[PDB]
């Protein structure tokens, strides 16, 4: 009944210290469709987070694209907090530049 | 476009 | 190339109050159009591409009509499942539905699909012949008979056959700019040193479009998958898409191995090695 997310986490772009981009959350493969995915920096919230409509892969499973705009710096840290049903405690999954 | 179909499970 | 419509539809009951949580999204190839959310406050099917903003306000108020006639079927769709499969009011279940056209080069029909899940597995789905449904068990056969007797597949053949094939070579007409161009990926290599002796290959492949592409390894000449891994192609967030397959190898030995990218916007695959210094 229950499939767990796949999550990525990835700038658009690649990624410059001192250079606008956009940080993004996919989360994938996942069913029921109810879950809540925080994009964070240096452990908080970030509050100006969009995301793309619901849909699916032809095995029924739904993916979704979490993003928000930001300026990668040499001190600031940042990550892609998931919760869902098949999760025991929410997954944090930090961001790399290099993936 | 999409379908004008009438079509309950 | 080969190009293809599509809808998803989903409908998940929220038993607590109230009706269902509905959303429709329409795609071309890789490039979502259309939508309807019922939280959102237009109650309308809504544009989500600039190509799809020039379609008058009589294509507007038939989308909105017709998406909330879908959204109408799946609520009394999650009653109907609830019932044959014998469950309490207390749960949350989902309907899932896809359906839409493929065509070839020559944008002539060639596949129609048309199916549904409950939650999460496959119910009901119509056949390549477009004649015959595909009832996953005994409460899908139920539907099944109840379609047949119905004309349900005569009416979505003449659909996916006809208006579906019709309507997408419109819209690739009128996106031509974006929807029949296709972007290359943009391909570098990255060296991450994992030890003194060992280091990871990482082949990348930017901001390409259509979504469909194939990154490999190669070590002297022949394909190699130990020590590989392939990430699933992720999307950017301005309509490209994203992929990495990378190798771990011996410090000292990066010349060996070769990462090979094919793509439709390639002519001929492309192959890429590490640049020592
Ligand atoms: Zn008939």
């Amino acid at each position: 009944i229950q499939r767990t997310p796949k999550i990525q986490v990835y700038s658009r772009h690649p990624a410059e210290n001192g250079k606008s981009n956009f940080l993004n959350c996919y989360v994938s493969g996942f069913h029921p469709s109810d879950i809540e995915v925080d994009l964070l920096k240096n452990g908080e919230r970030i509050e100006k987070v969009e995301h793309s409509d619901l849909s699916f892969s032809k095995d029924w499973s739904f993916y979704l694209l979490y993003y928000t705009e930001f300026t990668p710096t040499e001190k600031d840290e940042y990550a892609c907090r998931v919760n869902h049903v098949t999760l025991s405690q929410p997954k944090i999954v930090k961001w790399d530049r290099d993936m | 476009v999409l379908n004008d179909i009438l079509s309950r499970l | 190339g080969s190009h293809s419509m599509r809808y998803f539809f989903t409908s998940v009951s929220r038993p607590g109050r109230g009706e269902p949580r509905f959303i429709a999204v329409g795609y071309v190839d890789d490039t979502q159009f259309v939508r309807f959310d019922s939280d959102a406050a237009s109650q309308r099917m809504e544009p989500r591409a600039p190509w799809i903003e020039q379609e008058g306000p009589e294509y507007w108020d038939g989308e909105t009509r017709k998406v909330k006639a879908h959204s109408q079927t799946h609520r009394v769709d999650l009653g109907t499942l609830r019932g044959y499969y014998n469950q309490s009011e207390a749960g949350s279940h989902t309907v899932q539905r896809m359906y839409g056209c493929d065509v070839g080069s020559d944008w002539r029909f060639l596949r129609g699909y048309h199916q549904y899940a409950y939650d999460g597995k496959d119910y009901i789905a119509l056949k390549e012949d477009l004649r015959s449904w595909t009832a996953a068990d005994m409460a899908a056969q139920t539907t099944k008979h109840k379609w047949e007797a119905a004309h349900v597949a005569e009416q979505l053949r003449a659909y996916l056959e006809g208006t579906c094939v019709e309507w997408l070579r419109r819209y690739l007409e009128n996106g031509k700019e974006t929807l029949q161009r296709t972007d290359a990926p943009k391909t570098h290599m990255t060296h991450h040193a994992v030890s003194d002796h060992e280091a990871t290959l990482r082949c990348w492949a930017l901001s390409f479009y259509p979504a469909e592409i194939t990154l490999t390894w190669q070590r002297d000449g022949e394909d190699q998958t130990q020590d590989t891994e392939l990430v699933e192609t992720r999307p950017a967030g301005d309509g490209t898409f994203q992929k990495w397959a990378a190798v771990v190898v011996p410090s000292g030995q990066e010349q060996r191995y070769t990462c090979h990218v094919q793509h439709e916007g390639l002519p001929k695959p492309l192959t890429l090695r590490w640049e020592p210094s």
